[PDB]
């Protein structure tokens, strides 16, 4: 029992106790809660273990296990460099996630803690398959569930949601997988080790790279595919919507690395001034448009499209530091897109009921712990040094710079309107006259587990944004084998 | 209102008249001049211009390890 | 075996009138065709693209003996509705195997169990469940046009039976009547599609016809025409019977007005038989070089039947609101994936075709399975809602509407979830067997350069997607408008319960309620296995997609 | 990871669990504990028979094989002429 | 020359940079060959690395000389920055040339 | 205080000679050959298995 098939069965052995334990004890739902609870963390115990273990410079895939019982279908698992960060950030995520809505959900906390837990092990099997129709399966799998829990437990748009989650993901899956099934008749196999080492024609590449952009761009979200992310992102519970930007946004990216650059170079390279294009665009309209928007978590769900538009521009720049720069990004926005939402959908909207920015005002007054963590999560999404943000950025736009310019300089204007989203979104909740007069009741400040959920988030971006090398020394090498291209006197050696 | 109760709120009829105003905005759009003119300029021409200059320039520049007597045109 | 069957059944049945009987009579024909299995899986030990069998009028393939078996088990399992009572009582005290194998319970059985419902006082219902059998299992053995036509009548004029035999439903008369009227029609196409090749070709063999269209196949005075021109006459009238579009008005009215146990086997049993005659017909007719045959190939009305019932099962879908009436239009929207997998005639879409059509029995037999379960489960609750007083055939068809399952999931969330894995089988959500089933739809399609077709597909998959979340919407995101019954649990409404031993002395006696009357055991163990076969096709699919890949290169051998 | 009969021993399993989540009975009464080791017994001995099929479909497949690579080569052969 | 340490035994690439004579079926000697090839491109490029810091404590140490003594430092790194680049084994496996062209 | 402390005790020392838990953590990490072993093997396989499907897929009618 590899590590790996480990990682997939703790969460179902938890969903497994968590629907039996009644038989055993009218059970407390305090006891559930907890079993969840525990799962996760022995996930993410395993996960540290396996990263121990795991070697920075090896271009074999590690911790995988021989099955030789070849079938039809079969599930391979295996782990390198471009993988592990992924895998462990879906495993500190999701106790985070778990914490963040410990006594928000009331009602059907069964169902929302087997759906939480089932989410997990499909995440995880996502970034851990060593087949593209096993990616394409992961990455698909994960919609039942996400339409169930938004249902389940969304806000009072949540019909409208979580259609628009479900038929955009699945609408531009499926032109994924007519790319993907192409594949795997010229080849036969859709194994990354004998996939990766085939040279598909340049017209065949170019047909291919439109079926795979089409779902990564709805997947990212681009500007004009976003609508899913505005509804699905600020309609779904806390937990969930940590799930879905902190997690499900990184499966297009993680997908880039594994589906287009080592097969689809030629295609990338001769396409990447439309990559661009719509890149360039996403980060203007996107910035734009979250300074206008009223809806607290929209503003924030928002902030994930401009930043998604970033790390998607560093992917395609066929540079070391892009392709460093967009996982480290993509690291990055995790962590403080999770805490803005706790900020957000948690703090706010469990004290008042509303996401409305209007209603308030000076909450500094009462409340300055929130505050003090808010500004922190308000300079983290500006791009601040000492955050794992800046180093994402400046990487990610660098490549983006030198690989074509012009979109360099358009992406780099989103230093200023990142921080001016995120800074006048900071003032009209935080500082910006007396406390609200809306108010009647006062307010209390963070909770012991409000405040702990966010001094986690605060801790993993400085303390990355400090030494960023605990994540980079593990990608040098694998990511070094998706850049395309050669030097005069370097290439063809005797 | 929610599940879990929150503190009392003035909750002004105003305000949620604005804020339900916003969610339901899309209903009502419509094609007209104004509303073609705008969603051609935001969605195909500042696209297509900036895909011009793009793919116009790819390859234009390297500024690696440039010189006197070297330019930085690259085609 | 099969006809053996039906005799000694007829003879039984002549003699008696107790309607009593129509539960033991529907037992037997699952005994006897668990004996039509054995005797077909006995057949299986040899490899030949075909035996004439009985002076050349039917053969034997084995690909026609998989799907014998196969209809024998779709039909074992559609016979246990009729077969055991939809409700049961249990009580831990009575659950050991000492329990259930040497001592008896006793409790007023009637009123809980629908002792006396319709669907259990049908005497010849099984025996007419039998013809239909007979005729889907004669159809796929056919090697001859006169056979061909015989056999199709005989499957044919049992379902118009069997959506009649509820004679004091006006729904289910009236549904008769559609399906035999617009029935008839069809299989006037059937009759002048064979005269046509009979009168052209002088001979009702299949194989000469084939050797016909071989030799016809070169690259002047008896330029072979007729072929293809009645062989699209000739397919019309099966489009029709499987409710492929345009041929498909008639389903939508005839599925919802008939009882849904009768559907269940009704809307199943015919597809199969049709589509494996079909998938034979198609290989041995398929032009190899590109001369002026293939340009008036009768496959077209396939691929154009597939892409019509590709957008009129999903369009049409979006709007309904009755349960029966949606399932008819999502079963036209599988028969036009089933449909491009037999146009392709490709060793890829051959095997997609056989799997799609085993997988999408099974899903469909579910869906149909958990509809009459709730349908049964209701009996312990009450409403007031006004649409639900105003539904005509209430006990023959009890779940109608959408509606109905409004927060199903808060009365019976496992049996919810159940609906909700088929459904998202339905649309072709990965890891289900449904996913996989489009899959190699897909593959096949695109490996044969039908992209056109493979994108329609696709978008259309997406339409689709809407009802089938419409359903899962009523099921999960609302509370219930049904209510338990206040009556069955009132602190004193208990009825009472004997248990004896072997002797039929006394053992013990116990007080029970509503909340000891339970789903019976043959319909939940049904729908667990089935939804479970969904769940996990992942890691159960090697012999079955083998079978096909096997059965494939027998056909395709050269 | 794929057993025949562990797999199919666990389906057996799994069937009579949600069998009884079906019907809302409990999943452990201890009057009912025989099933467990019935469904799951039933299940092995479905996967036992499983075995058998795929020993004989990959003796078949593998014929198969060799009969194609057969008709390829005598074919080639023709064409050397 | 600094003794080759335990560590750098065990990553030693036991085949040349390169992709020809490779027999894309075997796996072993095609993995080899990539990591051949970056492994090269890295060594390298750790060359500027430690040119870079030579220069900046001669930078230092020569103060405004910096422009008359640290010449020789200065145009090593030059040549290293003009040619030193990891850029994959991505091209060259896919593409063969030949200098007898 | 106890990052002053865990990063002084978890020094190479003077000498180049690794600590006692430093030689456990090196240990239990080997994989000498075993990833390049089970991946050779699970290609070649995969390799043959896609090549058995390319001939029954592509067999003459
Ligand atoms: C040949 C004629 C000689 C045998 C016929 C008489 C046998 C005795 C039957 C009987 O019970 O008589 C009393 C019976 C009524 O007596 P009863 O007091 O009412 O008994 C209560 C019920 O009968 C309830 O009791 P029951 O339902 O058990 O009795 C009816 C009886 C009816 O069964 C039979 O009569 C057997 C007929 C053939 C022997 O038995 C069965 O239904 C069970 C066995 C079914 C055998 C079916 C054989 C089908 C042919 C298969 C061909 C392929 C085989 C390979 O009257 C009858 O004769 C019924 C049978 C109808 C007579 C025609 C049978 C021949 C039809 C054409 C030949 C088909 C071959
Ligand atoms: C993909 C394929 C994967 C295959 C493997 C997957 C796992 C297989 C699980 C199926 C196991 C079914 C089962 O045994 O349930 C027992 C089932 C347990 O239900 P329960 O909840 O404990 O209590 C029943 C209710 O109180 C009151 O009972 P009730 O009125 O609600 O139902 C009456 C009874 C039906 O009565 C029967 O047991 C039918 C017996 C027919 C003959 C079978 C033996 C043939 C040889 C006869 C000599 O219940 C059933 O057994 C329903 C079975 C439904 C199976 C449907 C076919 C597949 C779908 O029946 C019993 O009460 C004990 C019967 C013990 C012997 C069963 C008959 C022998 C079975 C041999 C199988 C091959 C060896
Ligand atoms: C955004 C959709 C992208 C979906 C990805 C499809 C997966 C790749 C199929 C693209 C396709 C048709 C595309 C037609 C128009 C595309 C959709 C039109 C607008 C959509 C609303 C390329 O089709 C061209 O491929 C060229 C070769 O590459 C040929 O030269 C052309 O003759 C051929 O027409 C199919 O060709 C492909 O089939 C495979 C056999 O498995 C063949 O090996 C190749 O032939 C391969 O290329
Ligand atoms: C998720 C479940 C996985 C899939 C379940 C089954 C998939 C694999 C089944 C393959 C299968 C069953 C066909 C029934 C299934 C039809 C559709 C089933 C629904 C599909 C879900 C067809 O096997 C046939 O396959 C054909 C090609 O496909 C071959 O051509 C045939 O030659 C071959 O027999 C196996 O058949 C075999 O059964 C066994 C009996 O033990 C037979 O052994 C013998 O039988 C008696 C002498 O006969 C003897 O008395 C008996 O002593 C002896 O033991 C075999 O002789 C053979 O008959
Ligand atoms: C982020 C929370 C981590 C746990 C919290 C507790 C530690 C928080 C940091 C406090 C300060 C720790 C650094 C003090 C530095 C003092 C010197 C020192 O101790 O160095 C010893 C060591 C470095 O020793 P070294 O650099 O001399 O050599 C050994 C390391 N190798 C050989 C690999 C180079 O520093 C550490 O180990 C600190 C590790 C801190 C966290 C490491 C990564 C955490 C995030 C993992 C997930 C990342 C992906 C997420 C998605
Ligand atoms: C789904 C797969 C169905 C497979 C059924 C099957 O193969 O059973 C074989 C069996 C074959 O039995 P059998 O005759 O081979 O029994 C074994 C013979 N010895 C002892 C020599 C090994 O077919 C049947 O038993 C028919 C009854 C089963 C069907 C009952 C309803 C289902
Ligand atoms: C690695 C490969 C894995 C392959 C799949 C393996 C299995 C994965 C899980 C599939 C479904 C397992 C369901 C597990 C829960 C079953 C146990 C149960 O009964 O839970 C009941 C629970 C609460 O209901 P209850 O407590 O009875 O009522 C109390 C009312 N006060 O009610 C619930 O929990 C229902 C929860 C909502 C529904 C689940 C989320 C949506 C799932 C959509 C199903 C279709 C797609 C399946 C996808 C499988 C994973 C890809
Ligand atoms: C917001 C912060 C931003 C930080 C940005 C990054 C730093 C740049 C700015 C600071 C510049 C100086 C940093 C400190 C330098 C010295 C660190 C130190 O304490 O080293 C001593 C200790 C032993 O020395 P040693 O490394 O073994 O020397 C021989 C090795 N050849 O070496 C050690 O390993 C001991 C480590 C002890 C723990 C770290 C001590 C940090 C000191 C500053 C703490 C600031 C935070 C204060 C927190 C609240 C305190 C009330
Ligand atoms: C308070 C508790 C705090 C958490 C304590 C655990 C978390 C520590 C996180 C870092 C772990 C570092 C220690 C370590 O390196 O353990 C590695 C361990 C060594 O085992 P090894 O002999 O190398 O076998 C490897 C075979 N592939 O590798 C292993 O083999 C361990 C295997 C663990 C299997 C866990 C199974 C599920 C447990 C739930």
């Amino acid at each position: 029992m590899s590590l790996l098939y480990v990682l997939l069965i703790i969460p179902i052995i938890g969903i497994f106790l968590i629907s039996t334990i009644d038989s055993f004890y009218f059970f407390n739902v305090s006891y559930y809660k907890k079993i969840a609870l525990i799962t996760t963390i022995l996930n993410l115990i395993v996960s540290l273990i396996i990263y121990i273990l795991f070697d920075f410079s090896n271009n074999q895939f590690q911790f995988i296990q021989e099955n030789l019982d070849l079938s039809f279908y079969d599930i391979y698992l295996g782990v390198d460099g471009v993988s592990i960060y992924f895998v462990l950030l879906t495993t500190i995520i999701m106790p985070i996630a778990l914490v963040s809505n410990w006594n928000s959900i009331t009602n059907n906390i069964k169902s929302y803690l087997i759906i939480m837990l089932l989410l997990e092990t499909l995440l995880l099997a996502v970034f851990l398959v060593l087949d593209v129709l096993l990616f394409y399966i992961f990455f698909e799998s994960i919609l039942p569930p996400l339409f169930i829990l938004i249902g389940l437990f969304g806000s009072s748009n949540k019909v409208r949601a979580s259609f628009y989650i479900f038929l955009y993901t699945l609408l531009g899956s499926l032109f994924l997988l007519l790319s993907i099934l192409t594949m795997s008749s010229i080849v036969g196999t859709t194994y990354f080790d004998v996939l990766l080492k085939s040279s598909f024609e340049y017209t065949t590449q170019l047909f291919l790279f439109f079926g795979i952009f089409i779902a990564f761009a709805v997947k990212t979200p681009v500007w004009g595919l976003n609508s899913w992310l505005l509804r699905a992102h600020v309609e779904s519970p806390l937990g969930g919507s940590i799930v879905l930007a902190a997690i499900v946004l990184k499966l297009s990216l993680y997908g880039v690395f594994r589906l287009i650059l080592p097969i689809l170079p030629q295609a990338s390279l001769n396409l990447t001034y439309i990559v661009y294009a719509i890149g360039a665009i996403t980060v203007l309209y996107a910035s734009f448009s979250t300074l206008r928007t009223v809806d607290v978590k929209e503003l924030i769900a928002y902030s994930s499209v401009a930043h998604a538009a970033i790390y998607l521009m560093g992917v395609f720049s066929n540079t070391i530091q892009g392709l460093e720069g967009a996982i480290l990004l993509g690291l990055a926005h995790g962590f403080v897109s999770s805490g803005l939402f706790i900020c957000a959908g948690g703090i706010l909207y469990d004290r008042t009921g509303t996401r409305l920015i209007y209603f308030f005002r000076g909450l500094t007054q009462i409340m300055p712990l929130f505050s003090l963590f808010f500004f922190i999560l308000c300079l983290g999404n500006a791009g601040t040094p000492l955050t794992l943000n800046f180093v994402g950025e400046f990487m990610s736009l660098y490549g983006t710079l030198e690989r074509l310019p012009i979109a360099g300089m358009l992406a780099s204007t989103s230093i200023i309107f990142s921080a001016a989203y995120s800074i006048y979104m900071y003032n009209r909740i935080a500082f910006g006259g007396s406390v609200s007069l809306y108010f009647i009741d006062c307010f209390r400040d963070l909770t012991k587990r409000e405040f702990f959920i966010l001094f986690t988030l605060v801790s993993f971006t400085v303390i990355l944004g400090i030494y960023p090398s605990f994540v980079l020394d593990g990608l040098h090498y694998n990511i070094s084998s998706v850049v395309y291209g050669i030097e005069p006197n370097a290439s063809y050696l005797t | 209102m929610a599940g879990l109760q929150h503190y009392k709120i003035a909750m002004d009829p105003a305000l949620v008249r604005l804020g339900s105003m916003i969610s339901n905005r899309y209903k009502y759009f419509r094609w007209t001049k104004r509303t073609a003119l705008v969603s051609f300029m935001y969605v195909v021409v500042v696209p297509s211009t900036i895909g011009y200059l793009a793919y116009k320039t790819d390859g234009l520049w390297d500024l690696r390890a440039k010189r006197r007597g070297d330019l930085i045109s690259e085609r | 075996m099969i006809m053996i069957s039906i005799l000694s059944l007829l003879l039984s049945t002549s003699v008696t009138l107790r309607r009593d009987m129509s539960i033991l009579f529907n037992r037997i024909s699952i005994i006897a065709l668990a004996y039509c299995i054995l005797h077909d899986t006995m057949s299986l030990s040899f490899i030949s693209k075909g035996i004439g069998l009985h002076g050349g009028l039917l053969h034997i393939t084995n690909l026609t003996q998989i799907f014998h078996i196969f209809i024998f088990i779709i039909s074992i399992l559609i016979l246990q509705l009729t077969s055991f009572y939809p409700r049961k009582v249990w009580i831990p005290e009575y659950s050991s195997l000492k329990d259930i194998f040497f001592n008896k319970i006793l409790y007023y059985r009637t009123k809980i169990i629908n002792k006396m419902g319709e669907h259990m006082k049908i005497i010849e219902y099984p025996l007419i469940l039998l013809f239909v059998i007979s005729g889907a299992v004669f159809l796929i053995s056919t090697n001859d046009l006169v056979s061909i036509f015989l056999s199709i009548e005989l499957q044919s004029y049992g379902l118009y039976l069997l959506s009649t035999i509820y004679r004091n439903s006006e729904l289910s008369t009236t549904g008769g009547l559609i399906y035999f009227l617009l029935g008839g029609l069809s299989s006037c196409f059937i009759l002048l599609g064979t005269s046509l090749l009979y009168v052209n070709s002088g001979t009702t063999s299949l194989d000469g016809l084939y050797i016909l269209n071989s030799i016809s196949d070169v690259n002047s005075w008896y330029k072979p025409y007729y072929l293809n021109f009645s062989l699209l006459i000739f397919s019309i009238g099966f489009l029709f019977k499987v409710s492929a579009a345009p041929f498909h008005f008639w389903s939508p009215d005839v599925y919802d007005a008939i009882p849904t146990i009768v559907t269940t086997f009704v809307a199943i049993i015919a597809k199969i038989s049709i589509f494996i005659f079909l998938l034979e017909l198609v290989y041995y007719t398929n032009s190899n070089a590109n001369s002026y045959l293939s340009e008036f190939s009768w496959t077209y009305a396939l691929l154009i039947s597939s892409l019509l019932s590709l957008i009129i099962g999903t369009v049409v879908g979006l709007t309904q609101f009755r349960i029966k009436r949606l399932l008819a239009y999502s079963t036209i929207s599988h028969v036009g994936f089933i449909l491009l997998a037999l146009s392709v005639s490709s060793i890829e879409s051959t095997q997609a075709f056989i799997f799609y059509l085993i997988q999408y029995s099974i899903s469909n037999l579910n869906a149909f399975f958990i509809l009459i379960t709730i349908g049964f489960s209701l009996y312990g609750y009450v409403t007031n809602n006004k649409e639900y007083k105003s539904l005509l055939d209430k006990n023959n068809s009890p779940i109608q509407l959408i509606s109905q399952l409004k927060g199903y999931f808060y009365i019976n969330p496992l049996l919810s979830l159940s609906l909700a894995i088929t459904i998202f089988s339905f649309v072709g959500v990965p890891p289900l067997v449904g996913f996989f089933a489009k899959q190699m739809v897909l593959s096949a399609a695109l490996d044969n350069g039908y992209i056109f077709l493979s994108l329609i597909a696709i978008i259309t998959s997406v339409i689709g997607a809407v009802y089938y979340l419409n359903v899962i919407k009523e099921i999960f995101f609302y509370s219930p408008e049904h209510e338990v019954n206040p009556v069955l649990n009132e602190s004193d409404s208990n009825f009472s319960l004997r248990i004896l031993n072997e002797k039929n002395v006394l053992i013990r006696s116990v007080l029970l309620k509503g909340r000891n009357i339970f789903i019976s055991s043959p319909f939940s163990i049904t729908i667990s296995i089935i939804t479970n076969v969904i769940l996990l096709f992942i890691f159960m699919n090697k012999e079955w997609l083998s079978m096909g890949t096997i059965l494939v290169q027998i056909l395709f051998s050269a | 990871m794929v057993n025949r009969i562990l797999f199919w021993t666990g389906f057996g399993l799994a069937v009579r669990f949600w069998q009884l989540g079906i019907e809302m009975r409990p999943f452990f009464n201890r009057k009912s504990l025989w099933a467990y080791p019935l469904f799951g017994g039933v299940g092995a001995s479905f996967g036992y028979w499983l075995q058998s099929i795929d020993e004989k479909q990959t003796k078949m497949l593998e014929e198969r094989k060799q009969a194609i690579l057969e008709k390829r080569a005598r074919r080639a052969q023709r064409q050397a002429e | 020359p600094t003794p080759e340490s335990e560590a750098f035994l065990a990553k030693k690439p036991q085949v040349p940079p390169t992709f020809d004579g490779v027999d894309y079926e075997d796996n072993k000697r095609l993995k080899q060959a990539q990591d051949a090839i970056i492994r090269e491109q890295w060594v390298q490029v750790m060359m500027g690395r430690l040119v870079r810091e030579e220069l900046s404590k001669c930078y230092y140490r020569e103060g405004v000389n910096h422009l008359e003594k640290c010449g020789k430092l200065r145009e090593r790194y030059l040549q290293l920055l003009a040619n030193a680049k990891v850029k994959g084994y991505l091209f060259e496996q896919q593409n063969y040339w030949s200098k007898e062209n | 205080a106890s990052s002053f402390v865990i990063y002084n005790i978890s020094r190479p020392g003077p000498n180049g000679e690794p600590s006692s838990l430093h030689k456990w953590f090196s240990k239990i990490s080997d994989y000498k050959d075993e990833w390049e072993t089970r991946n050779t093997l699970m290609a070649a396989a995969l390799e043959q298995a896609a090549h058995d499907k390319h001939l029954l897929l592509t067999a003459e009618r």
